[PDB]
């Protein structure tokens, strides 16, 4: 809903919240993921590993995975060049169990919808 | 926070005892019998003060009068006589009585709020305090006799606070005064100035308001009350409840009647805000804001829509203030019961926002850079028209979105600046009117038809005759939806992946050829069916 300008920098830790599953795309170019969708600043991150996370039953055509509650992120290169259109580049990067980090923005709203 | 007790000071007369038995000198009371000798303990003070800071301070001695027990009335009448001298200061000054002792209450008058509180007496207690008064007693009813059990002299108090369950009769200043009144009901008497009132539910007897006429605005809180919990009765300030006893407001005079005019709010727990506003031939309670937040938390189940509460409260039988504001919400939204208008004024950028006509008033949607309004499916006959004012920066182009409507036949026009649209489905129709804030319209809006088919406003704006000649823009027959245009300038396997919809049931792919060369395409089918090649119109 909100976003702060320059909230986030690079080496910040960053971890999803305790929901069920966080599911994450491999594909965005058709399966129409990307596009924007609803109000405010979207945000696009870019998990660079991604072993260790589980696949869901995907119908033919559709590339889909879960992600485990709790997992670590390392922030990487946070770019708002493109905050006047409300989009914000964000780099991730996985790492081991941390146990620090927010999964929510300083005014609250949740990540990972 | 101080909490006080009755303390005294003794004077412990003794003497000196002869111990035979253990040759010994120990001291002892003296012999009551040898003529007549002071008391073994004698009281010598009664006083306790307290002098308060800067910052807000209560005061809260033992509570000795907590109910009408034989024992704690005798402790409360023995204890009568004490005195408390508390001195107040700047933050603010709140006294709650113990129940009994002379209190001598010096509060601040730059303080903005001095509390009195009556809460520590028993639950039925019958009270009558006066603000108006320098000096009262509190008189306590014990068989046969009436004691003053209490005796308060203050100075800048204008927070009264009522006892729990009892009936009351406060009698306000001619400052301003919060009255925090019991749930026994009884009887209020404001003074002038500006008078809050905070009333409790389930009142155990009818609650008169009395408005004297040095009195200029009045606001009554009713935390634990709901509106459909208010009867709408015309022509009466007093706020009738369906179930249960209801606040009898009266003015001094009948005559001045009119003087309460927009200066008496009633709020309520689930969000509405009654305002007194006069009327043809005296005054009336209708709706002016509606804290949408509040009614959300107060009935989540039902929608939550401007309109939606609009025709709930229109079918309660409610008036309307000529400007009803709907504060919270992603948008500030006003009607004007009059012209019977509704005002949406968009706030945030880039905002996803629904558009949907009703037959009861005419919608409009002040917009932001970046937004994208969605006109929503029409689903009744006689829909009134609609409204759209683009904000065009030329940097963050707004999109109008009729792909939810499933439009069948869309017919523009032109005039004054503002091109007027029309969106009729396979049974019904809705008139659209889009706008620009400097008299021109945005030629990078977007108005999307169809999935596939995106339109710019700058190019639509061309093929309108300047006269209001109605020209057909698109129809649901000619060449079919098309679901992805996939060009054959891709080449080798391109994975067209053509999702699943469940309710449109039926999907169409476009291969397209620019090129002046016959194409084929080696097509290989991994999942799905299909029905063949679109040929013709019908």
């Amino acid at each position: 809903s909100k976003w702060s300008r320059g909230w986030l920098k690079t080496g910040t830790i960053l971890q999803t919240p305790e929901d069920r599953n966080t599911d994450v795309y491999l594909t965005t170019i058709q399966n129409n993921v990307f596009s924007r969708q609803g109000g405010g600043y979207q945000v696009y991150y870019r998990i660079d590993g991604m072993a260790g996370a589980d696949i869901a039953d995907n119908a033919p055509g559709e590339t889909r995975c879960t992600l485990r509650p709790g997992t670590c992120f390392e922030v990487t290169s946070v770019d708002e060049r493109h905050y006047e259109w409300n989009i914000i580049y964000v780099t991730l990067k996985t790492c081991g169990w941390s146990r620090n980090g927010q999964s929510k923005t300083p005014n609250g709203d949740n990540l990972f919808n | 926070t101080i909490i006080l007790g009755y303390g005294h000071q003794y004077q412990a007369n003794t003497e000196i005892e002869y111990l035979s038995n253990w040759i010994v000198w120990r001291e002892a009371v003296p012999d009551s019998t040898s003529r007549h000798k002071r008391p073994p303990l004698e009281v010598l003070n009664s006083q306790c003060t307290v002098i308060a800071g800067e910052r807000k301070t209560t005061v809260l001695p033992l509570r000795v009068l907590s109910d009408l027990t034989p024992e704690c009335t005798e402790q409360a009448i023995s204890l009568k006589d004490y005195k408390f001298i508390l001195r107040g200061g700047s933050g603010g000054l709140a006294v709650q009585v113990g129940g009994a002792g002379y209190y001598d209450i010096d509060a601040n008058l730059v303080a903005k709020e001095n509390t009195l509180s009556f809460r520590g007496l028993p639950e039925e207690f019958p009270l009558t305090f006066d603000l108006s008064k320098q000096t009262q007693s509190v008189m306590l009813k014990t068989p046969d006799d009436e004691v003053p059990v209490m005796t308060i002299t203050q100075k800048g108090i204008n927070t009264l606070v009522g006892t729990a369950a009892g009936k009351d009769r406060l009698i306000g200043n001619d400052k301003d005064n919060t009255f925090h009144t019991s749930s026994g009901g009884g009887t209020v008497i404001s003074g002038g100035g500006n008078n809050r009132y905070i009333i409790p539910r389930d009142l155990k007897t009818p609650l008169t308001l009395t408005l004297s006429s040095n009195s200029v605005s009045h606001e009554i809180f009713l935390p634990e009350t709901t509106l459909a919990e208010l009867k709408p009765v015309a022509f009466e300030l007093s706020l009738i409840y369906w179930a249960g006893n209801n606040i009898n407001v009266q003015p001094e005079d009948e005559a001045k009647l009119n003087h309460f005019a927009g200066n008496f709010r009633v709020h309520t727990r689930d969000g509405m805000t009654l305002e007194a506003v006069s009327r043809e031939n005296g005054i009336q309670l209708a709706i002016s804001l509606c804290d949408v937040q509040r009614w959300q938390a107060v009935y989540p189940e039902e929608n939550n829509r401007p309109d939606a509460i609009l025709d709930r409260l229109h079918d309660m039988g409610w008036s309307l203030t000529p400007e009803v504001r709907f504060q919270g919400g992603e948008t500030q939204v006003s009607y004007d019961p009059l012209t019977r208008q509704l005002v949406y004024q968009l706030q945030a950028r880039y905002s996803e926002f629904q558009l949907a006509g009703s037959r009861h008033h005419t919608t409009a949607v002040t917009g932001t850079p970046g937004s994208r309004y969605i006109i929503m499916k029409p689903v009744t006959t006689q829909i009134l028209p609609t409204q759209i004012i683009l904000a065009g920066d030329n940097d963050h182009p707004e999109t109008i979105d009729l792909l939810e409507a499933s439009p069948v036949l869309v017919e523009g026009k032109k005039d004054k600046n503002s091109v007027i649209l029309t969106i009729a489905t396979i049974q019904y129709s809705l008139q659209l009117t889009i706008s620009g804030i400097e008299e021109s319209l945005p030629e990078t809006t977007r108005v999307a038809i169809q999935p596939q088919d995106t339109r710019l406003l700058g190019d639509v704006l061309r093929i309108l005759p300047d006269n209001g000649n109605w020209v057909g823009i698109f129809r649901s027959g000619h060449t079919p939806t098309v679901n992805r245009l996939e060009n054959l300038m891709a080449l080798n396997q391109v994975m067209t992946f053509l999702p699943r919809v469940s309710g449109s049931a039926e999907q169409v792919l476009c291969l397209e050829n620019l090129g002046g060369v016959r194409k084929k395409v080696e097509g290989e089918l991994l999942s799905g069916k299909l029905k063949g090649a679109w040929k013709a119109e019908g």
